[PDB]
């Protein structure tokens, strides 16, 4: 009964 | 299940002192568990970049990497006359970690392997890896086969600090790994041998307490199988 | 760079965090700064809060049986998130503003302050048949959509994620710790003398530690056998101190030092998990979900601290044991030292099967 940890990205400055 | 790291720039040349790019396509989401190496004709393949971003110690900054999604790019702003080699892309988020075939580009601490040679089909043999200057209990040990004219493939691994042994499917219960921590050595016994076994195998250092790229390896040893003597 | 994200079961709640660890800068620990993504359409109860706590599983069994969740809460704090208070105002951090630019006004930041004197994220080695949560010390970030904190937080109405505190070796290595003794005997005109020392003070896990020992055995008696024990002084303050200790590295030598003799020799010891796997109750560092970890780092006690933390203290000591011809004439000499992470650089890409 749980979810899943994933990730994401960014841009410098 | 198994992970593939395909390479688009399979064949390049005629490039001198310029910015060139290297694209590895990941068969699955791999985040940053990706590393790139470079290899000369038949030498020890040294580390270039790990986590796609951290360039190694000493390596010229002309080498750079970047990641966009599961897609991976290498830049050389200018090709120094010695840079010509085959450059290998490899994901390391999942066992088995997988290497794709690299990129031929051309123009017109101690660690050593040992114990190789030719063996008849169905034979058995022992491969050794002497290591010096560091410690097995802080460094993982990995054997990787290089089939000539085929990509790289991790085959064997010891976590001495954890005492775990990883192998690949083609060597489940067939090739065994061990390490004499006293002698700082890796040993691998090969059973029931076939044609695929004929390749040059390398042993390679990790940094076990906190994993990173495969940094310094051996000189590689040939293991040949043939029906003749 | 990259940012980690976690979703609530209902989808009403999407937390973004940057790093799953925190640099205990000794003086300070990096603040728990993150952002939450909310859906005001799905949100109907208009009140959202997110909790950080340093919490400890009360040790293993309860009602003499494993189960339940006796979180012995070392510290709890929660923050009003949506709507952000018109009162609480702190400057935004670079990471969080970058996230907002990725997201917009629908996301809302939060900043948690970690005081010193707080335990490092450690966990006790679970026994072989421990299918429950690995009992130990760790920090937890949980988001939820509730009217008030009194509200019985629905697990559906909430999402959770765990975080670990870490420490890294001070750049200056410590001076060599040494210890010398001289044991007199009623039967010996002159006393036995012992000296023990280590190569350095700072150490890294997985690399061997080297001890020198010198002995003057000019008594009527001999030094029969010598035992080398790297031991884990783990102290707990659940209600009071408890110096629960377990050997980690055990080396034996039959190096006989006779009466009227000298001795000096070097030994190497190497802690690791495998040999101590079957020793249930050992202490390891941070523990994410179920993964294999490393051995507990050398927990740092602040010099200015009052040593009154109700947490977990991990220190490491080597002991040399001299057996004598046969009274408790056999003598053990103790030498503390530090065993903990090298300098930090990145995240823990722990190796495991897909």
């Amino acid at each position: 009964e749980s979810c899943t940890t994933a990730s994401s990205s960014l841009a410098k400055d | 299940g198994d992970i593939q790291m395909t390479q688009s720039p399979s064949s390049l040349s005629a490039s001198v002192g310029d910015r060139v790019t290297i694209t590895c396509r990941a068969s699955q989401s791999v985040s940053s568990a990706v590393a790139w190496y470079q290899q000369k004709p038949g030498k020890a393949p040294k580390l270039l970049i790990y986590s796609a971003s951290s360039l190694y110690s000493g390596v010229p900054s002309r080498f750079s990497g970047s990641r966009s999604g599961t897609d991976f790019t290498l830049t050389i702003s200018s090709l120094q006359p010695e840079d010509f080699a085959t450059y290998y892309c490899q994901q390391y988020k999942y066992v088995p970690v997988t290497f794709g075939c690299g990129t031929k580009v051309e123009i017109k601490v101690q660690l050593v392997e040992s114990g190789g040679g030719l063996v008849q089909p169905g034979g058995s043999l022992r491969l050794s890896c002497a290591a010096s200057g560091f410690n097995v209990y802080s460094s993982s040990i990995h054997w990787v086969r290089q089939a000539p004219g085929k990509c790289l493939e991790w085959v064997a691994s010891i976590s001495s600090y954890y005492g775990y042994t990883y192998y690949a499917d083609s060597v489940k219960g067939r090739f065994t790994i061990s390490a004499d921590t006293s002698k700082n050595t890796a040993y691998l016994q090969m059973n029931s041998l076939r044609a695929e076994d004929t390749a040059v195998y390398y042993c390679a250092r990790s940094r076990q307490f906190w994993y990173s790229g495969l940094d310094y390896w051996g000189q590689g040893t040939l293991v040949t199988v043939s029906s003749a003597a | 760079t990259r940012v980690f994200k976690k979703a609530s079961p209902n989808g009403k709640l999407t937390v973004y965090l940057g790093k799953r660890d925190f640099v205990d800068h000794i003086d300070l620990v990096d603040p728990v700064d993150g952002v939450v993504l909310v859906d005001p359409e799905y949100l109907k109860e208009r009140r959202v809060y997110v909790t950080l706590t340093c919490a400890f599983r009360y040790g293993r069994e309860d009602l003499d049986v494993l189960g339940l969740t006796f979180r012995k809460d070392l510290f709890v704090a929660n923050v009003q998130s949506f709507p952000p208070a018109p009162e609480d105002k702190k400057p935004l951090t670079r990471l969080q503003e970058r996230l907002i630019k990725k997201l917009g006004e629908h996301a809302y930041p939060f900043t948690f302050e970690i005081p010193p004197n707080l335990p490092c994220s450690v966990t006790l080695q679970p026994g072989p048949e421990d299918t429950g949560k690995a009992c130990g010390v760790d920090y937890e970030v949980k988001a939820f959509c509730a009217e008030n904190l009194e509200e019985k937080i629905h697990k559906r109405n909430s999402v959770r994620l765990v975080i670990r505190k870490v420490q890294y070796a001070p750049e200056r290595p410590g001076p060599q710790p040494t210890a010398e003794t001289t044991r007199q005997f009623l039967m010996s005109d002159k006393p036995l003398h012992l000296e023990a020392s280590l190569d350095k003070e700072i150490y890294y896990h997985g690399e061997p530690i080297s001890v020198n020992v010198h002995v003057t055995n000019n008594t009527n008696k001999t030094v029969k056998k010598i035992k080398i024990s790297v031991r884990q002084y783990a102290d707990i303050c659940l209600f009071n101190t408890a110096q629960y200790k377990c050997p980690v590295a055990m080396e034996e030598a039959d190096d006989t030092v006779a009466p009227s003799s000298t001795f000096c020799k070097v030994y190497t010891l190497t802690p690791f998990l495998a040999n101590n796997r079957e020793k249930r109750g050992l202490a390891l560092d941070g523990k994410l979900k179920h993964e294999d970890t490393n051995l507990a780092s050398s927990t740092l006690l602040r010099e200015g601290a009052n040593r009154e933390i109700l947490g977990i203290i991990v220190s490491y000591k080597v002991k040399v044991k001299l057996v004598v011809s046969r009274a408790s004439s056999d003598v053990a000499v103790e030498l503390p030292f530090t065993l903990m992470h090298p300098k930090p650089k990145e995240e823990p890409p722990h190796r495991e099967v897909p």
